[PDB]
């Protein structure tokens, strides 16, 4: 999830998917990689 | 007044979808569903109202957006604008997506704030007729 | 020929800052620093390569502003029903340009994020 300003900071993927719920976005920032990404998405 | 299972508001219906589709798909799938059917239009301040509180009961997730009728139609990357500078831009190199042109809905809004999302996406939506 | 602690390359000057600055400012601030002077502006590969690399080596990971800003505010915006597009809601209103040091893809974020960036000018 985004706040006002913590988007400057480096993606986590505890800090914003676990934590907190988080976008396809904010999941594919902390991956890069896009079959990660998938692989990750498909079971969240 | 509406088919089975779509709401009323201002002479028009509408019905929120769970399936997941691409903005694209979304939109087809609308025009297929109904009689002039799109994905939702909110053009004022009591249908943005009443469209947020119909999604708002039946989508409970932040983990998605839901989809609005609003989108850039140019293919380009950006539109009209140059380097701040002054050069054209010759050069690209955009993570596909990156390029925002399709407008959505989140919950952190109550489902009111239109926010940038990447077209090619899988979310929920909304038709209207 | 660049004033030392600037950087240079194919006859440009470049220098990453890390003051966290909106688009605006930094643009603003960078057309100070010297004349002529502006947000990085990208004409080919190795030349972006080479402005993440120096950012890189400098302040590591952080995200930094390139010479691009409100980027879809022009573009053709309408309701796929064709109604008029009147009444708006826009959560940001305008989107800008930025790379992450780690590499040299372009992302977007709204123009009022801040962020570090990088200055350049010629001569
Ligand atoms: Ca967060
Ligand atoms: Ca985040
Ligand atoms: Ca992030
Ligand atoms: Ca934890
Ligand atoms: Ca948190
Ligand atoms: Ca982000
Ligand atoms: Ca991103
Ligand atoms: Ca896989
Ligand atoms: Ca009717
Ligand atoms: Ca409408
Ligand atoms: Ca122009
Ligand atoms: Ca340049």
């Amino acid at each position: 999830a985004n706040s006002f300003l913590e988007e400057v900071k480096q993606g986590n993927l505890e800090r914003e998917c676990l934590e907190e719920a988080c976008s396809l976005e904010e999941a594919r920032e902390v991956f890069e990689d896009a079959e990660q990404t998938d692989e990750f998405w498909s079971k969240y | 007044d509406c088919s089975s299972g779509w709401s009323s508001y201002e002479g028009h219906c509408y019905k929120v979808f769970k399936q997941s589709k691409t903005w694209a798909d979304a939109e087809s799938f609308c025009t297929k569903q109904v009689n002039g059917g799109h994905l939702v239009s909110i053009e004022s301040s009591g249908e943005a109202d009443f469209v947020g509180q119909l999604i708002a009961q039946k989508i409970k997730s932040a983990k998605i957006h839901v989809w609005i009728g609003l989108r850039a139609q140019n293919k380009e990357k950006q539109c009209s604008i140059e380097w701040s500078d002054g050069s054209s831009i010759s050069y690209e190199n955009w993570i596909e997506e990156e390029s925002k042109k399709c407008l959505g809905v989140h919950i952190e809004t109550g489902f009111h704030k239109w926010e940038n999302f990447y077209c090619e996406q899988q979310d929920p939506f909304v038709c209207e007729a | 020929d660049c004033p030392s602690d600037w950087s240079s390359y194919e006859g440009h000057c470049y220098k990453p800052f890390n003051e966290p600055k909106n688009w605006a400012d930094a643009e603003n601030f960078c057309t100070q620093q010297h004349t002529g002077s502006h947000l990085v502006s990208f004409q080919s590969t190795e030349e972006a390569d080479f402005v993440v690399k120096l950012a890189f080596q400098t302040f590591d990971y952080g995200i930094f502003w390139m010479g691009l800003s409100k980027i879809w505010n022009q573009c053709n915006w309408q309701w796929s029903n064709a109604a008029m597009l009147k009444y708006t809601d826009w959560a940001e209103e305008s989107y800008c340009v930025y790379f992450k040091s780690t590499n040299n893809k372009w992302r977007s974020i709204t123009c009022r994020m801040i962020a570090n960036f990088v200055c350049e000018f010629q001569a």
